[PDB]
């Protein structure tokens, strides 16, 4: 007798899904989910190459630290990595106030390229002052290239004043800071006032400091210690300064411009030659999978992060035996 | 399954069968897939894959962010923020998956079902259902029940 | 669809049919809408119409705050809240209307599918399945049928 | 329901089964449940339960933070991420409670349906549907229909 | 032969949903759950109406700016708008020191008026100060209202001080500023004294200034600059001020009460004679749909913002034609 | 005739449900997925006992506050506990610095002990120093534990120093303040000196203080005013002290070692002899169930908050009576 019969595949697919009323339900076709691997290297993105650094800090790189003459014809990057060790930033003992924010913005701009806006020949005071702690790469003592270390000239210190405007149409990020004497000697052999008014105005900024003579702790050889500031110049804006002693006045600034990721990776991951969509502080990663599970914090067009190793979804049937 | 075609009434698969996921085994004088109910499936399953695929598809950039000692209360609120939304996704990516699978074996299960009722439909009086999915009745009548097209006042 | 009533064995539906959703078209010596299956229904498509606004219907003020040059941190900080918190519901609220349409179009086919089946109970012998939701047997009769009274045994 | 059988045409159910589910009532000359169709079924209710407890099962601790007259906006901050987290997970909690019940009713009513079908399949031409989840035809004979055994070539 | 036959409905409607194995299906009936249009209008709120400012900042209106003479009389709102363009606050250059907060407070807050808190008719020293930077709207040398310039008077500027305590059971907001002269000459024509020492105390805070002269840039043809600062006398408590020269003492505070919405919208949208339920930066809405796509940002009772123009949830079932 | 029949199960349940498409659905088995109750307790977790606090704030017990004698020998903790009333903390009237900081910190920590950082028996200046708005428990005039008021001795008061280093292997938090006199004879009573120089310095910070006479509003019978200042010295860093007049100098620091639950509770539960899974600031719970509507805010494992008083699953079919 003719017959007719329906029936449906199976085949020699070990693959299991899991299901809200089931675990590990056999089925023919999956699709895996969950990217595992990463290639742990550093690759450029559209905005350009990284700026890699193992010798020295941002912020060292900011106040233009001796041992960080490399990068004083200016860098532009698509993002920032720092090695996780002893870096060189600041060589004088003493804090840079809102350092997380001055970090912050000088990652967020694409390139810096350096300005000068004081010029001392014409002050009235000497400005080549040097330290011990602040060596130089071949260890002469030397001092930061973006400020100067204003003393007494012929054993006198009158009160100095001088104006930079910014016609460059882009800000300018500049640093300055108060020295501490540790004796009342040491304050009267350099800047030859026992008491002195140092002070930084702009168009929105109004500041003034003073010194206090007491001995600190040493730090790098120095029982002094100094007290770092930054600010913003925008364009068309005019920032003076003026002091009787007790100022590391800056020679230069920071013309900075454009967007970059805003990024410091902290990775000893090896730079490659190679462009790349994502970008992860762990490496790098090119996948048509919607989800991975090696970080949340990545850069550029990447999956989903979820911590789960494998998700299986069902494209066949249940694989039934006969 | 729901709609007891897939290991309910017809027991086991073909091993035969890898054409497609559903077909026809006929036993006459002298094994295929039907590609109507075949490839409607396949459309259900590329659609739903890019769906879900869309789903996750938008990106947003969480950067790292530095506090010093005295930032402890800002620091820790950061840390909520990134920590309880992964959480949010975790469940959603997984609990996702749970609820589609479930509905793909038992659309599977459906498609069966439909297909060895469309067939006990134009043989009617003609045929008997055994009860374990086949029928008891030319290479042409077998073809004609395939597509469809048989007409049953002729026998 | 999962149940294969509408637009499978029944390939096309009744322009003529404006009272409701499923309905009787007979013919006799001598078209109307199924009031207990269409009603049961508009109750559920009311009930899951209203569960959807109420379930998005919380609300919460969102600020726009104000933050100076060197509070950059804390406004990336609050910017990426609201960015994270607008995707998960812009998700949830996409991701729902797939479910749930995918569901009422299932529901549908299911009711034509019962509503085709508590006919063949009630008919039993006397009338024989055409398998395109037709079936070949007085107004009264007919009128029986429509609201489950027929008795096959008077036939 | 969807599968029609649950307040369908199987109109009440019998309140002398306590032992289970889904079972057995015959009438011959000389009540119990089927072991099969309700051992699968409490298996699929207990890992669903597991499943919607451990999907829920991971915590994270949210600190009380204090905050000055001057910290207005960072405190504002930290009350948005909280009130917003808890609206997104009371929805989650809230909706998956309203889908998975409706499945688990149209389950169970796939269970009563498929147990009905497998019945009417191994009885074959000897029995007749009544149309109320009834069959009009020995113990061993009502014992061998109920494990599944019974040859309708004997009879 | 007499036959009956079950079947379905079908219409001339166009309208699709999609599902998630299938795009752009054909149904019956549809509901559409984003409204995706806004009236272009400012409406009151069931707190009251708004305080619209298209002349005078929210800082001016604090400070009482000498152009800001309206508000002199007191207002309450429901919520506040700010026109974004040039506006009146600050006068005489300096920066307000928690900017950000004080406009935060005085938003939250419902109702405002004037209370005279210190009486300069006994006070030992002239208060009757101007200048051509804090112009008057008929362009007079004039000053800020609830602030006072403490000068000297009849060739000296003895210590003085005086007292106000709060009891009107009930917040109060006041401001004062430190001014920094350019010259030395300044200094000793206006205050007398070449260091002056000047303090704002209560029973919670306890605040000391010192002035430092030094020229700045012009702002507003001004070559000197102030620094402004403000506090919040609560029921009870005592504010006591104390100087010898370098004060803009206080003479009036904002006495301060209820809840508004705590808000400062950015718009130019017109004010309309009009009752709302939510109202958005983009403008009014009254629809029984659980959606909109305009702003997240709102206030009062709204729906949900989702970024999609449109969502079609299916109502009826497949659109099948015969 | 023999017949066959297959039926489901009803019985005398109440218990309905919810779906999307249907309210109050009867079923025969459900289960209750939300623990509505708490036991109003306090009980310690697997890290000990809290401290419960019914007599000392915090601030008051790191100051060492002449009320708060029983904390002296030290505590260790699992998690803090304040009692909502007015509490003993900063005796002598003042503000602390990073208040909110300070006892983020301390509460961080689980163990506490106190060390001795400076001798006094060797310094040249009177340290025995009291006042009436610090008493003691027996309301004699004391002052804090860990602070000594520096005053003149033999009426003069020289220029002091001493140094610190820390070689305990853990931090040390310690406290400082400057006095603020009201009078001018106050100063040169108390320090001599009408303008003194106070500084706290270490190898990270560098802080120096002035005081400034004038009279302030009584707080507790003082025209008098302090400003108090904590810092955190890390292991083998030195702290080094210097005055002519006007500080608080530290004697005693808290040496820190540990992790908490990093919690302070407010609330008025009473202390039970018990242990704990998840511990409330509303009471104590031990459940099965993946949900609870008491507090969102609470430590160790705890189920999921939601606000709903009931959410019911569906277990078993549809309740249809017969
Ligand atoms: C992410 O998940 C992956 C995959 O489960 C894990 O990495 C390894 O993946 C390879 C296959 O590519 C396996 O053979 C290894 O066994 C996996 N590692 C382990 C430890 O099992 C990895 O666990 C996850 N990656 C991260 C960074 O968490
Ligand atoms: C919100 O969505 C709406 C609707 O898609 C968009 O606004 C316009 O809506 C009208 C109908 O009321 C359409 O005729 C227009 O074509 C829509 N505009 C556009 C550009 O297509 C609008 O895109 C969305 N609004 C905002 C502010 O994003
Ligand atoms: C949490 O929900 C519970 C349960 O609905 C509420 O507390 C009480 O619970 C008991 C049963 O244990 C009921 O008899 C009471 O009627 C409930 N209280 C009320 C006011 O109805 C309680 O409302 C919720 N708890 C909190 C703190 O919100
Ligand atoms: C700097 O160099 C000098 C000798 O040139 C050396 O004595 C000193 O230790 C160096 N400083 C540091 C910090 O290494
Ligand atoms: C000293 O320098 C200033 C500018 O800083 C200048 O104006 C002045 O002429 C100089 N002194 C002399 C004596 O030239
Ligand atoms: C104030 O008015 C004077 C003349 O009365 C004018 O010279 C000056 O420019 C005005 N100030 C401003 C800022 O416009
Ligand atoms: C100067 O003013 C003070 C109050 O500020 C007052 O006490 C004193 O009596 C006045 N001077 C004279 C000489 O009256
Ligand atoms: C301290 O005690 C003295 C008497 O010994 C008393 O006059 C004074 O009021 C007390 N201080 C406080 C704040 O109670
Ligand atoms: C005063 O105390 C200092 C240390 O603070 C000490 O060095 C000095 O010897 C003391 N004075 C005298 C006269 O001994």
């Amino acid at each position: 007798p003719d017959k007719i019969c329906i029936g449906y595949q199976t085949n020699n697919s070990t693959e299991t899904v899991n299901t809200l009323s089931e675990q590990n339900v056999p089925v023919t076709q999956v699709e895996e989910l969950v990217h595992g691997g990463i290639d742990p290297i550093l690759c450029g993105t559209e905005l350009g190459s990284p700026l890699v650094l193992d010798d020295c800090s941002l912020e060292g790189l900011i106040l233009g630290n001796p041992k960080c003459d490399l990068y004083l014809n200016g860098r532009e990057w698509s993002y920032i990595v720092e090695r996780p060790k002893e870096m060189e930033g600041v060589c004088y003992p003493g804090s840079i106030e809102n350092q997380e924010e001055l970090r912050s913005l000088f990652s967020s701009i694409k390139k810096y390229e350096r300005v000068k806006m004081f010029d001392f020949t014409k002050w009235n005071v000497t400005y080549t002052g040097t330290s011990k702690a602040c060596n130089n790469t071949s260890n002469q003592g030397s001092f930061y290239r973006s400020m100067r270390w204003l003393t007494l000239k012929s054993g006198q210190f009158p009160v100095q004043t001088d104006e930079y405007k910014n016609t460059r149409d882009s800000d300018i990020v500049f640093t300055w800071a108060i020295h501490h004497p540790p004796t009342s000697d040491e304050q009267v052999k350099l800047y030859k006032n026992p008491d002195t008014l140092s002070s930084v105005t702009t168009d929105e900024i109004n500041r003034s400091f003073k010194p206090n003579i007491g001995p600190r702790p040493l730090v790098r050889g120095q029982q002094g210690r100094m007290d770092y500031y930054w600010a913003v110049l925008k364009p068309g804006q005019t920032v003076k300064i003026q002091t009787n002693g007790n100022l590391i006045a800056p020679e230069y600034g920071h013309l900075i411009t454009g967007k970059s990721h805003g990024r410091i990776l902290k990775n000893n991951l090896p730079m490659g030659q190679c462009v790349t969509e994502c970008q992860l502080n762990e490496g790098v990663m090119n996948t048509s999978k919607p989800f991975q599970n090696t970080s949340k914090h990545y850069i550029g067009k990447c999956p989903k992060y979820i911590p789960s190793g494998s998700l299986k979804l069902a494209i066949g049937l249940r694989n039934v035996p006969q | 399954g729901l709609f007891g075609a897939i290991a309910g009434f017809i027991e086991g698969g073909w091993p035969g069968l890898v054409a497609g996921w559903y077909g026809f085994q006929h036993q006459n004088a002298e094994i295929a897939a039907d590609r109507d109910s075949t490839q409607r499936a396949i459309d259900n399953m590329q659609n739903k894959l890019n769906n879900v695929i869309d789903k996750m598809n938008k990106q947003f950039e969480v950067v790292n962010h530095e506090f010093s000692e005295v930032e402890s209360r800002i620091n820790m609120i950061n840390s909520k923020i990134d920590d309880q939304i992964t959480d949010i996704w975790a469940y959603n990516a997984e609990l996702l998956v749970l609820l589609e699978n479930q509905k793909t074996l038992d659309e599977h299960d459906a498609n069966v079902r439909n297909l060895h009722d469309r067939v006990r439909r134009v043989l009617r009086e003609n045929a008997i259902d055994t009860g374990d999915g086949c029928f008891e009745i030319d290479n042409n009548c077998m073809d004609t029940i395939r597509n469809g097209t048989y007409n049953h006042k002729e026998y």
